[PDB]
């Protein structure tokens, strides 16, 4: 009977979606996980991630 | 290990850079596969070297 | 040491990586192909090669 007069208030709005321009889906500014763009003679990189 | 020779902490060293006029590179003709720097080992490795 | 005509090292990785250029994942064995470019004013000695 005291069950009757419960509340219940909406969950929060929590909006999730991509970032601004794919921010963090591709890998800058590391080693190890550093790009490569290279000749397909010598193969020396042409991308130099600090 | 100053006097002695017995050095043993030679293996916590990651990197050495050399530079002359601090604008340019002693490894700076291309010589290494990480250009600038020579790097002494390898922390985060999945480039095989 | 002799200061002229032994070593230049303008311009020139002492080391160079090549990437596959072939690729056979068969059951029992495995091939890779590589297309060496060995530069002009170069030269490879095949001892170094692993």
């Amino acid at each position: 009977e005291i069950n009757l007069v419960q509340q219940s208030m909406p969950n929060r709005p929590n909006y999730i979606g991509f970032r601004d321009n794919f921010i963090g889906l591709m890998y800058y500014n590391s080693t190890g996980n550093m790009g490569v763009l290279a000749g397909q003679a010598s193969q020396l990189n042409a991308v130099v991630d600090l | 290990p100053y006097l002695d020779g017995t050095f043993y902490l030679n293996h916590t060293f990651k990197k050495v850079s050399i530079t002359f006029d601090s604008s340019v590179s002693w490894p700076g003709n291309d010589r290494l596969l990480t250009p600038n720097e020579f790097e002494i080992k390898r922390t985060v490795d999945g480039e095989g070297y | 040491a002799p200061t002229h005509d032994v070593t230049t090292d303008r311009s020139q990785r002492l080391t160079l990586r090549f990437v596959p250029v072939d690729r056979e994942d068969n059951t029992y064995s495995y091939k890779v192909r590589y297309t060496l470019a060995v530069g002009d004013n170069r030269v490879l000695d095949m001892a170094s090669t692993y």
